[PDB]
Formats: C-alpha cells, structure tokens, sequence
C-alpha cells in the first residue's frame, strides 16, 4: 504493498 | 486522501485471463476466418477503439459472435488478445508486420507505436 | 522473448471503471440493504473470494440481482466497489470498521490485511 | 512506456 498515490 | 494497492490492477488483470483462460463468463466469440476466439466484452472494449465502438452499437451490443474483416490475420489477432489480458506483447520478426496491422485495425495505439519504433530500428 | 507495457493494467482498469460510472455492459445489481450498485461479475470475481464463489455456481452465475447479508454496511460496500475499480481505498477514522468487516465477509484479503494495520496503530 | 519484463 500500500502507499500514498 | 485514499491509500492506494500498486499490484492491485495487475492482479486483476491475471484474475481475468484466468478466468478466460477457463472460459468463465466469456461473452462473446470473435471470428478471424477459420479461427475462434472466445473473450470478455469488457475487456475487449477497455484496450481497443474498435472493440470499444462495436460494443457501445445499439444492436451490436448483443452479438454473441464479431466476424472480422478476412484480411485479418488469427495469429496477430491472438497475439493482442494474449496482450489485452497480459500486458505482454509477443513481437518477433515474423509476425510484426500481422501484429501491427491488426492493431491498426483494432486501434490499439501504443502497440502501434512500439511496433513502428521495432521496424524502424531494422531499417 | 515478450515485452510488456509498464501502464497497460492500470489503464485497463480505468476504463473498466469509466465503463461502470456509463453503466455499460454492467451485468449484475447487488443489493446491500436499501442501496443498489451495478458492477460488472468479471470485475467482483476477480477481486474478491465471496463473489468468484458466487459466480462460478452453476445456478447462481444466472442471477441478475444478489442480495448480500442484511449485516452488510452499505458504505463498507461502496468503498471496497471503488477500490476493486480504482485500487485506491477511502480508509477514514469513521469507516474503518465497517470497510474491514465488509472485506472479512467480500473475502477481500489484503484490504482486511490494511485495516488490521491501521486500527493496531490506533490502539 | 515498454519494457523487458
Ligand atoms: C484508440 N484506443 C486505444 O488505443 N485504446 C487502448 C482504446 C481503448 C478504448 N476504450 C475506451 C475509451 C474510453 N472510455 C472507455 Cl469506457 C473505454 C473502454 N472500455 C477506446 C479507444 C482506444
Ligand atoms: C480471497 N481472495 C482475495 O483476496 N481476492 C482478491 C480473491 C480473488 C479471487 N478470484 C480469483 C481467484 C482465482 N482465480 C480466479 Cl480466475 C479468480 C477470479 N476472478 C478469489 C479469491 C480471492
């Protein structure tokens, strides 16, 4: 896996 | 403010030629001569301007058969189908020149592109 | 001997979405309470274990309207709906807890997996 | 965009 887009 | 899954739209991709793969939900056969080819509709409409303009026809919406035209050749057709639901292009020598001219026919652009850019780099 | 186009996946998916927001070629209604939402079966198939089970049955791959469990959150719903079409999850404070139980019963792994982190740091 | 993969 998850992260900030 | 969302978080976002980097592998999520691949995966989704493997699920769905996974479930062609086992001609689950396949809704429609494409014609290329002699040759059949079975697939998603939505798929097909997702990664082709020509698909995309058969499916959104008032009456071609609900063919359950396309017959494309016979100057198409099935092995470059299989190609874009194998790319549409991979992401991966199978371009060789040989066929480059089916594979770019069906995906002029197919309006698929980017495989246009890079099979112009592999023809060019030979001459 | 393939090549591969980094952004094909993605783009699929964005038009698979853009596809729903039009409502084409949507083939299934899901019923969550007193809340309505179209989706196309290929899609929940591929990103959720409840929904593949569903429709991969012999009676049920047949059915224009599901009714989920009267328990489920519409909301929950509506956010992982989004995520399986975008990969991006609206997680909030407020709704943490019915997205995470709606991915337990979706069968939506590594969303429960997420929720699980996020509530841990919280206590 | 394309790559080898
Ligand atoms: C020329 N061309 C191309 O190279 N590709 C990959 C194309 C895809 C589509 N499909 C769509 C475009 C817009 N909106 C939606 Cl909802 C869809 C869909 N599905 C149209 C034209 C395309
Ligand atoms: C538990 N679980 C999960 O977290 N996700 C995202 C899941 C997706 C599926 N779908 C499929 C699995 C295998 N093969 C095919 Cl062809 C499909 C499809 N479509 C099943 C279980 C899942």
């Amino acid at each position: 896996a998850w992260v900030i887009p | 403010s969302c978080i976002q899954f980097t592998r999520h739209a691949s995966d989704v991709l493997l699920n769905l030629n996974r479930l062609r793969s086992r001609d689950i939900l396949t809704d429609v056969v494409i014609v290329v001569s002699r040759e059949q080819f079975r697939a998603h509709k939505t798929v097909l409409m997702a990664c082709s301007g020509l698909f995309y303009s058969i499916f959104t026809d008032q009456l071609k919406c609900n063919l359950s058969v396309i017959n494309l035209d016979p100057e198409i050749n099935p092995e470059g057709f299989c190609i874009l189908l194998d790319f549409m639901y991979t992401s991966r292009l199978n371009l060789r020598e040989g066929n480059i020149m089916a594979v770019m001219a069906t995906a002029m026919y197919l309006q698929m652009e980017h495989v246009v592109d890079t099979c112009r850019k592999f023809i060019k780099a030979s001459e």
